[PDB]
DNA sequence: TATAATGGGAGCTGTCACGGATGCA
DNA sequence: TGCATCCGTGAGCCTAG
């Protein structure tokens, strides 16, 4: 099934999307009649929240990387070897 | 660098029985060509009085 | 329902509608206590649904709800919601920020790639904490009070707070944004370079990718002011970093008009 | 605990009765001389919250120290003004109501 | 804008909207915008 | 200085007056000066014979007159009053039944009055009525876009004034009248209008296949009186059908001239069309109890025959200037007066019944407050009453004569589409097509052509000289678009020996389509070129030689002069510098001829023949709407003997009479390291140094000290915990003294308001018992000067409650107003414009010493660059700063018409004169050829710009009548290696200004619901990062800075306070938490009955609201 | 569709 | 452009990361005042003021300076975070 | 109708009126229902006008003395051919009035505006928009206030615990109340007369502290 | 608190294109 | 099942105002 962008947008899994992009009232109506959830996967979602999206510095991928300095690191290495 | 007119508070004014404005009297004033002759001199006050 | 500085009072339409719906529904309890006959308890009934529909979605059924004396719709939830000045839209796609300033830009081709000219009176607001801050490091302030005092006028300003700013703002960078912001490359990053005057000046091989020239233009600047988001607009958003235009790959921060020409 | 999902539903009476914290029972809004909230009416104190932060309508309890107590002069809660954005109201029609997006 | 492989996390689909937008307003015995926006 | 005027076409007639439009509209409208009884039914005269006589007792109308202003303009614009007559109306109030008669002159309120240039005053501010085009009324036929071989026939009465009626030919083949969105047929309209099939049949059964359609059986089988209550039925369903109810309702609806109207133009219109007669403005008459018809019978008959194909009628073009007029000041004031009219019409018939009706009085029956609000309200926010554009005198006299297409009555920006906005051929000589803003208002607001006027009916007519056998006769003709159609017009510029026709072959137009046609079938002829444009396009020489998108920026430009205190009259003038002064009433000028007994920088008085000795007062820096300085200096001398009509004082932007929108700088046309680079523009700091591009600008700061319910703002020196520091410039009332020197955060007025109630936290019950000091009872609310704004205290108005002649609205104590000039310099970001559209910023400020210069020492004063011209295609700038290069050294200006300037051999004639100046004054004075000008002919002989192998001296004139010149450049003394265009040409400082546009913020105030930060420099506001930009930054992946743009600097309260607290205290910022707004996007969807819910992992609720609003 | 005009109706049927 | 840019995006497998990486140890530098960094004293990154050469207070300037010298190990999941923060506080103090 | 009050809402209180009047209403007077039902109709409406048709609601002989202050200025100004000033209207009200009585009227008189209010003639801008929120702490208030804190903090550390403390219950730091000598004497165990000693030697010791260093004094605005 | 009084009134005007529901042959 | 026809909804960004 093809359809164009602005109905691929309103059809999307996001409520929030869907109201913040158009036919607020219909999106709005349907998705609560459907008790629908949405899981902010998407940047609208996050952005209306005022999360923090999930790309670039936001993304999964690279979010949870640390850095710590061979001094620090060799320290905490002994410490947990003395256990 | 410096103009001070008897009963003129600023330099957007208009003395009475003066043709011109306070900006354009500044303006000729801007054209006065005044040679100190002694070199150690620094700083003069003309004085400037006209009626009629 | 708020008083202005004139001491007159603004209100919302919601008010005016609740006012509506509390009015119908007491007359029809009322109407239905003194046993009413039918029609007129038809009529109020009838009348306190569409006092419910113009509070909820006003001119959506039937003619608008209107203000005594003017020919303009209420505005109820449902347009407060919906619409380009709508909640979504206007409030949280979309904010009016703090640390931002505005300025009309010129040529500057002295800059290097990577730089701009914030003019000094822009960023003593747009660091105004920073600079507290640093005013109270070095001894031209005892606290971040009385610095606050001493810049809030405009004679006594010290040359010591501009040296102050000069430190504050070492190494950080600024946002640049030229509307309408059609792709990523209208807001782009520099390190600003604080001149005398009022002028943003742009640099010349970016004038492209803003679509920017020197007819009378303006530049919103924005501060980025944690760590994290100024390592962001460093190492992702620095201008001398964008050289190839991501919808081609070909370079858009290519040589113009003037360079061209001497070339 | 951190939001991770967001669920709209529709609401029922109960519900809205539930984030009510009183009736809007009267159509005024403020006394034309006092300036000050007119009691059940659409800015009554005692159903939204104290206008000003820990300090009640009539001013018997006007610090932290009562944060929780409702005043028995002036029945107002007192705690941070804030929750007068935040604290519903409602109205009980005689009559039911159609919401109109589910009619139109 | 690299000349490598992109970087995991790109917000690739708005750069795909920007890229697709952005010359929009240069679309003029042509069909154009008209028929861009009919696609 | 000598003025050379090019130009073989002789004028015969000058320019109408400029602001005639908004002058003769208004003055016909009120009629002040005919004498009642003389007074005609149009305007104010014919609302009130409208309204009037009003029925059930009878109250009618005798006449009404205007009193005089209470107050003058100028005290008008000084204490924010309406320029306003008193209205006055002769109404008897009778008894039909008695024959008692009470006859009183009634009180009516104000009305506006319109000043000398053709603006108005209200609440002080001066305000522009732009006069609105719309379709004409009258009947129209237009092509049934679903059928081709069908038509719709269209009538369309004044706005507001009747329903349009649409007659068409249905498929099934019958007759559809469409009236207020509901069809019925026409036949039954007819037989309510008394014809019977007979009539109908001979008259209309010329065409075969259409009267079969009209003709139905049972519509004339019942009697007009049972017609009438069908189409009653028809027209209004569920309402008991009434007789006296239908014959009310159809004669309100078609034959009521008080409820419908066409224009007087839409009668003419109809009987130009269709061949009738009208009795009144009505499609049909109430006549001896039945209905006559007048209007449709004929409309039905011309579609009949279009339908059919009859030659003689055709299709109407509803953009043809013919068939769009005009409805300007008078007509649209005029509308508004007739609507409040009608509502105390109303109000006069309720009272009518209630009260005594044994003793009742016009003065007891009349309330003039829906008159007096439905004027007001008109003058006061309509969308065509705008804030007068005073910028300049030009801005002013543009202003008035633009038109809108927008406003109420016509159409919103949506409805705008190619036809409305498009150039239409009749726009030739009425509408220019040049002058129009850039963006969606393209093509809807335009400007009236130079000679063009609007005629009585609301349509614009252009002139033509009348040509008889080949003699073109002085007699000139204003024609509508409409008769425009009919003759042969040849060009303005075809050659001619005294009055005769030269040439064996003219330009011509018919119907605006170009013919070339023999001498004896010219008709008519142009007037001037300059009829084809506007005032301020035919301001730009060598106009025939700019691109018009370039030519209607230059143009729109020119509306944004800045009147600089050392302007001049640019050296290529057009002509109408003059008249445009003169009818923008900026200069002052001698009443007869007399001689000048005083002249003060204040008045000049004047002892005319009829020895009476008169005194003008000069307008001396005062503060115009945009904060430009109107201010009148003096141009004659004591003794100096004067004519009618002579010059006695400058306007602003005005030397000797001529309009002065710039200066006349020496611009070299080149590159400089980058500095003009995309449209910037380098300038000499020479001109800072001489004061050019200098500008004096007054801004108005005013604060008011009304009763509080906690007591009263005082204006007062007395504030709290301030230095006398603060206080220097403070008079003994708080006010500041006038002079001083005010920078930003200096007070310009003190204030104390009474602090509001609230206890003191626990930290200043200790802090105050630490210091042992009492906490005011006031608190310091003084009016500081705004951010980036200060300069001088030239005025200060103070106003208090009490004091004799003053009264402001209710709770306020007193009003003071400060005044604070300053004399802007240029400077960089300020914003530079020629005539032909270039413009630019000044980007770099260079010190003499580096500018290029020629070889006498002479350094140029703005360097612009080639790179601006090709691509605009605006030559005549080029062709400007050539004649300005020839009269900058033949000390002399030029006067070039519009597509009759001066040519390329009268330039190269004037330039070689000028190259003798140059070059002869050099080789007298004992000096050759520089060696560097050696090497720069060397070059351009490679270029190819001169012949090989002549002197030096004939090289350097050639080079010379190309307008290039060798150019030193001031920093290494080494020439530019090519020749360079450098000349003399007129540049304009435009009103936008880095002073004005330079905003930052830090944080500042926020918004009531959404704790957003306002907007906009005024209020200290912040920059609105929009969904755009907040796609700029998703798509560079910046997710701390795109949530610090979304939670800490806008949104998160909580957020925005620890920020500020862990910036100012050298800590990282924290993390943010929940917007506000979102919070109220939560309770807003609540408040819709939307359970919202923030959830966990696990499905749980999350309290976002942190338990403030869960019981 | 008009409350006005429904209650006028509804008005002139006693 | 950055000093070393091309080596940074280099080491990582996302430039993403790479900024990640470089705002966390600006954070690091910030918290413990710069006691803990890599750098040699004649590596410290200097600023000119009217009175000298003094410490470039740019902690992320500094925190590329030392991704740069690659004395700093980084990556996911490498130590717990209580027990990194209290290492970190029990060496460097606050 | 054009009252405040919409056309259905005035038939409805007007239906109101006719139901009170057939309640009252007395055939043996042999008048036609219609005078006694248009009487009370025309009273339910008027009623209903004054409640309701003011979002500040306004009582109705405040009302009536507003309408006739209305009325008897614009006699006034039909009669002076100009709007009437305070003191013109106060003549005309008669006994009592005084100009200063008229404004406070006019004042009291003012209805509200619209916060959405268009602002510009697109459809962009609401007049609430240029409104500032002045209850809610701005940032720069909120930091201020923390630093008072934690400099009074510093401040109450250069004193000994229990003159620290004395000070901290006496005004209000802990509790959020103002203790009397005597609570703080039960407190401590000592008299009423030695807490007040200990207070005034800890404010001296205060005072001397800020005398010296000059911390706390910025925070005097 | 009483003479009788018994169904409103403004509309509004030069766009357009599409999607989806209703309405007829 | 197929069309006309009606109703509802959307129609660029920032500035100022
Ligand atoms: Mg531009
Ligand atoms: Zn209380």
């Amino acid at each position: 099934l093809l359809m164009g962008v602005t109905k691929s947008a309103l059809s999307t899994k996001s409520w929030l999307s869907a109201a913040s992009f158009q036919n607020t009232t219909h999106v709005l109506t349907e998705a609560a009649i459907a008790g629908k959830k949405d899981e902010l996967i998407g940047l609208k979602e996050n952005v209306i929240l005022g999360r923090l999206i999930p790309a670039g510095t936001g993304s999964d991928f690279v979010r949870f990387t640390q850095v710590v300095d061979q001094k620090t690191l060799k320290a905490i290495e002994e410490a947990r070897k003395e256990a | 660098t410096s103009v001070y007119i008897e009963d003129v508070l600023h330099e957007f004014s208009t003395i009475p029985g003066v043709k011109e404005d306070v900006v354009e009297i500044i303006l000729n004033l801007k054209e006065l060509v005044v040679r100190f002759l002694n070199p150690s001199l620094q700083t003069v006050t003309l004085l400037l009085k006209a009626e009629g | 329902m708020v008083q202005v500085d004139g001491g007159r009072f603004a209100t919302s339409d919601l008010n005016d509608l609740y006012r509506r719906l509390i009015n119908r529904n007491n007359r029809l309890k009322k109407l239905l206590a003194q046993g009413a006959p039918e029609i007129i308890i038809r009529n109020e009934k009838r009348m306190l649904q569409e006092a419910v529909d113009a509070l909820l979605d006003n001119g959506r059924r039937g003619a608008p709800v209107t203000n005594p004396g003017s020919d303009r719709p209420l505005r109820s939830l449902t347009d407060i919601l919906s619409g380009k000045q709508g909640r979504f839209r206007q409030n949280l796609l979309g904010k009016r920020v703090d640390y931002s300033g505005r300025s009309v830009i010129v040529v500057g081709p002295q800059l290097k790639l990577h730089q701009c000219g914030l003019p000094k009176r822009m960023a003593l607001e747009l660091f105004k904490p920073f600079l507290l801050k640093k005013m109270e490091e070095k001894g031209i302030a005892p606290n971040v009070k009385a610095a606050r005092r001493m810049l809030e006028r405009q004679r006594d300003i010290k040359d010591e707070v501009w040296d102050a700013l000069e430190e504050v703002i070492h190494g950080k960078v600024v946002l640049l944004n030229r509307a309408p912001t059609l792709h990523r490359l209208g807001i782009q990053a520099f390190q600003p370079v604080l001149v005398e005057g009022q002028s943003i000046q742009l640099h010349p091989l970016v004038c492209e990718a803003f679509n920017a020239d020197f007819d009378g233009d303006q530049m919103a600047v924005h501060v980025p002011l944690s760590s994290f988001a100024q390592a962001e607009a460093r190492i992702q958003m620095l201008s001398a970093h964008n050289l190839l235009s991501p919808a081609s790959g070909e370079p858009l921060a290519k040589p113009s008009r003037d360079i061209i020409l001497g070339l | 605990k951190e939001v991770r999902k967001v669920r709209i539903a529709l609401a029922s009476p109960e519900k809205i009765r539930s984030w009510s914290y009183g009736e809007v029972e009267k159509p005024e809004t403020i006394n034309y001389r006092t300036l000050k909230p007119e009691r059940d009416g659409l800015f009554d104190e005692r159903i939204f919250g104290p206008i000003k932060d820990y300090e009640c309508a009539c001013g018997k309890y006007k610090r932290q120290r009562f944060e929780g107590k409702v005043c028995e002069r002036c029945g107002v809660e007192v705690t941070k003004s804030i929750v007068r954005r935040y604290r519903m109201g409602h109205i009980e029609l005689a009559t039911p109501a159609a919401h109109i997006w589910f009619v139109k | 804008s690299m000349a490598r492989p992109v970087s995991i996390g790109e917000a690739v689909g708005i750069v795909a909207a920007q890229s697709i937008g952005e010359p929009g307003t240069q679309l003029t015995i042509t069909q154009g915008l008209p028929r861009v926006i009919e696609l | 200085m000598e003025i050379k005027r090019f130009g073989r076409i002789r004028e015969v007639i000058p320019l109408p007056p400029l602001t005639e439009i908004q002058v003769e509209s208004y003055r016909r409208a009120l009629q002040a000066d005919v004498p009642p009884e003389k007074r005609e039914n149009v305007g104010i005269q014919a609302a009130f014979r409208e309204t009037f006589p009003i029925e059930e007792l009878v109250l009618d109308f005798l006449e009404y007159r205007l009193g005089e202003p209470p107050f003058p303009q100028d005290e008008c614009r000084e204490k924010d009053l309406t320029y306003q007559a008193p209205l006055y109306a002769r109404l008897q109030l009778i008894h039909k039944d008695t024959g008692l008669i009470k006859e009183d002159e009634v009180f009516l309120g104000h009305i506006p009055l319109m000043t000398e240039d053709g603006s108005f005053i209200i609440n002080g501010a001066d305000r522009v009525i732009v006069s609105q085009i719309h379709r004409s009324p009258g009947v129209y036929f237009t092509p049934d876009p679903a059928r081709p071989g069908r038509y719709i026939a269209s009538i369309i009465p004044l706005p507001k004034r009747g329903p349009w009626i649409d007659l068409e030919v249905e498929p099934n083949g019958v007759v559809s009248m469409k009236v207020n969105k509901r069809k019925f047929p026409l036949v039954l309209l007819l037989r309510v209008l008394g014809y019977d099939q007979e009539t109908l049949a001979r008259e209309l059964g010329a065409y075969g296949e259409l009267v079969q359609g009209l003709m139905d059986e049972s519509v004339f089988a019942m009697r007009p009186e049972e017609a009438l209550i069908r189409l009653f039925t028809l027209l209004r369903p569920g309402d008991p059908p009434k007789r006296d109810k239908a014959v009310a309702y159809v004669y309100g609806l078609i034959a009521d001239p008080r409820r419908y109207d066409l224009g007087e133009a839409g009668r003419y219109k109809a009987e130009e069309k269709l061949g009738i007669r009208l009795s009144g403005r009505t499609l049909a008459r109430f006549e001896d109890g039945e209905f006559k018809d007048e209007v449709f019978l004929p409309t039905l008959r011309y579609l009949f025959a279009l339908t059919a194909g009859v030659p003689g009628h055709e299709v109407d073009d509803i953009d043809h200037l013919g068939n769009r007029r005009i409805r300007t000041v008078g007509e649209l004031m005029t509308d508004q007066f007739r609507v409040g009219l009608a509502r105390l019409a109303r109000g006069v018939r309720e009272r009518m019944l209630m009260g005594s009706e044994d003793s009742l009085t016009p003065a007891k029956l009349v309330n003039s407050r829906p008159l007096e609000a439905a004027i007001r309200e008109f003058f006061s926010r309509s969308q065509l009453s705008q804030f007068k554009d005073e910028t300049n005198p030009l801005s002013s006299l543009r202003h008035k004569r633009r038109i809108s297409a927008l406003g109420p009555g016509g159409l919103t920006r949506e409805r705008a589409g190619f036809d409305v906005r498009d150039v239409h051929r009749t726009h030739y000589g009425r509408i220019c097509p040049v002058e129009t803003p850039e963006g969606a208002n393209i093509g809807l607001i335009t400007s009236l052509a130079a000679y063009a006027r609007v005629d009585e009916l609301g349509f614009i007519r252009t002139p033509y000289r009348r040509v008889v056998g080949g003699v073109v006769t002085d007699e000139v003709v204003y024609m509508t678009a409409t008769e425009e159609d009919r003759y042969t017009i040849a060009q303005a510029n075809t050659p001619l020996e005294g009055n005769r026709i030269a040439a064996e072959r003219v330009v011509a137009r018919r119907k605006g389509e170009p013919v070339i046609v023999s001498p004896e079938e010219v008709e008519f002829m142009d007037v001037s070129p300059k009829q084809v444009f506007s005032v301020n396009t035919n301001l730009i020489p060598f106009l025939e030689h700019d691109d018009a998108n370039r030519a209607l920026m230059g143009s729109n430009m020119q509306t944004q002069a800045v009147p600089l205190i050392r302007a001049q009259a640019p050296v290529v003038m057009t002509g109408l510098e003059e008249r445009v002064v003169r009818d923008s009433l900026a200069a002052l000028y001698a009443e007869e001829d007399g001689e000048v007994a005083k002249v003060d920088g204040n008045r000049i008085v004047v002892r005319y023949e009829d020895g009476r000795l008169v005194e003008y007062p000069l307008r001396r820096f005062y503060r115009s709407n945009q904060g430009t300085a109107l201010d009148q200096r003096p141009r004659v001398v004591v003794g100096q003997r004067v004519r009618k009509g002579d010059l006695l004082a400058d306007g602003p932007a005005s030397e000797n009479g001529f309009l002065a929108l710039g200066q006349n700088v020496l611009v070299a046309i080149m590159p400089f390291d980058g500095y003009n680079f995309e449209d910037a523009i380098v300038i000499s700091e020479e001109l800072l140094k001489r004061d050019f591009y200098t500008s004096i600008h007054i801004e108005r700061y005013e604060i008011e000290a009304r009763d509080t319910k906690l007591g009263p703002e005082r204006i007062t020196r007395d504030i709290p915990h301030l230095s006398e520091a603060a206080l220097r410039d403070l008079d003994e009332e708080g006010v500041v003294r006038i002079g001083a020197e005010v920078k930003p955060g200096d007070i310009l007025v003190g204030r104390t308001s009474f602090k509001g109630e609230s206890e003191p936290t626990p930290e200043e019950r200790l802090l105050r018992s630490i210091f042992g000091e009492k906490a005011r009872d006031v608190k310091d609310t003084s009016l500081r000067v705004p951010p980036g704004e200060g300069g001088i205290v030239v005025r200060t108005v103070r106003l208090r409650r009490g004091d004799p002649g003053v009264e402001l609205k209710p709770g306020v104590r007193e009003v003071v107003r400060v005044y604070v000039a300053q004399k802007r310099k240029l400077q960089v970001g300020d914003k530079l414009a020629n005539r032909h559209g270039n413009k630019g910023v000044v980007a770099k400020i260079l010190p003499v010493e580096d500018m290029p210069h020629l070889p006498d020492g002479t350094p140029v004063d703005v360097i612009l660059n080639p790179l601006g011209v090709p691509s605009r295609m605006n030559l005549g700038q080029i062709l400007e700063t050539h004649l300005g290069l020839a009269g900058y050294f033949l000390g002399q200006r030029y006067i070039s018409p519009i597509f009759d300037g001066a040519k390329e051999p009268e330039i190269k004639e004037l330039l070689a004169q000028a190259f003798e100046v140059y070059f002869g004054k050099r080789k007298g004075e004992g000096f050759g050829v520089d060696k560097r000008e050696v090497e720069v002919l060397r070059r351009a002989e490679k270029l190819g710009l001169v012949t090989p192998g002549k002197t030096p001296e004939e090289q350097l004139k050639e080079l010379f009548l190309q307008g290039k010149v060798v150019l030193y450049d001031g920093r290494t003394g080494e020439p530019i290696e090519g020749p360079i265009v450098v000349g003399q040409m007129f540049i304009m400082k435009l009103y936008h200004m880095v002073e004005d546009k330079m905003h930052a913020r830090s944080t500042g105030p926020y918004s009531l619901i959404t704790q957003q930060p306002l907007g906009g420099k005024a209020q200290f506001g912040g920059q609105r990062f929009g969904e755009m930009e907040v796609w700029a930054l998703e798509a560079y992946g910046a997710a701390h800075t795109l949530q610090e743009m979304l939670t800490l600097k806008s949104d998160d309260i909580e957020g925005r306070n620890a920020a500020y607290e862990a910036i100012i205290k050298g800590e990282d910022v924290p993390e943010p938490s929940v917007p506000e707004s979102f919070r109220v996007l939560v309770k807003e969807l609540q408040a819709l009955a939307l359970d919202v819910q923030t959830l966990d992992e696990k499905d749980n609720p999350v309290d976002i609201f942190e338990g403030l609003a869960s019981k | 569709s008009d409350p006005v005009r429904q209650y006028l109706h509804e008005i002139g049927q006693v | 452009a950055e000093p070393g840019i091309d080596k940074l995006f280099g080491m990582v497998d996302s430039k993403y990361r790479l900024t990640v990486v470089v705002a966390k140890r600006a954070q690091q530098l910030l918290r413990h005042g710069f006691k803990n960094t890599v750098l040699e004293p004649e590596e410290r990154p200097k600023m000119q003021t009217l009175e000298g050469l003094f410490d470039d207070p740019n902690a992320v300037t500094w925190a590329m300076k030392e991704l740069l010298t690659g004395r700093l190990v980084f990556g996911e999941n490498l130590v717990p975070e209580d027990r990194l923060q209290k290492e970190m506080e029990r060496l460097y103090p606050v | 109708t054009g009252r405040g009050l919409s056309f259905l809402d005035l038939i409805q209180e007007g239906n109101q009126g006719l139901i009170r009047a057939v309640e009252k209403f007395e055939y043996k007077r042999r008048f036609k229902f219609s005078t006694y039902a248009t009487w009370w109709i025309r009273q339910a409406i008027n009623r209903a006008i004054a409640d309701q048709a003011r979002t500040i609601r306004i009582p109705v002989h405040m009302v009536e003395t507003i309408n006739k202050l209305s009325r008897t200025a614009r006699q006034l100004q039909q009669e002076l051919g100009r709007e009437p000033t305070y003191e013109e209207i106060a003549e005309a009200m008669g006994p009592g009035w005084d100009a200063k009585r008229v404004e406070e009227t006019l004042k009291i008189a003012q209805e509200p505006v619209s916060l959405e209010t268009p602002i510009g003639d697109e459809k962009d801008s609401f007049y609430g928009d240029f409104i500032p929120d002045e209850h809610l702490p701005s940032p720069v208030d909120a930091a201020t206030q923390s630093l008072l804190s934690e400099e009074l903090e510093k401040a109450l550390s250069k004193l000994s615990e229990r003159e620290a403390m004395v000070l901290k219950l006496r005004k209000g730091l802990i509790d959020g109340r103002e203790h009397t000598l005597e609570e703080v004497g039960a407190f401590f165990g000592v008299t009423r007369e030695r807490i007040r000693q200990i207070e005034n030697k800890a404010l001296r010791k205060l005072k001397y502290h800020e005398s010296r260093t000059r911390k706390l004094r910025d925070f005097l605005d």
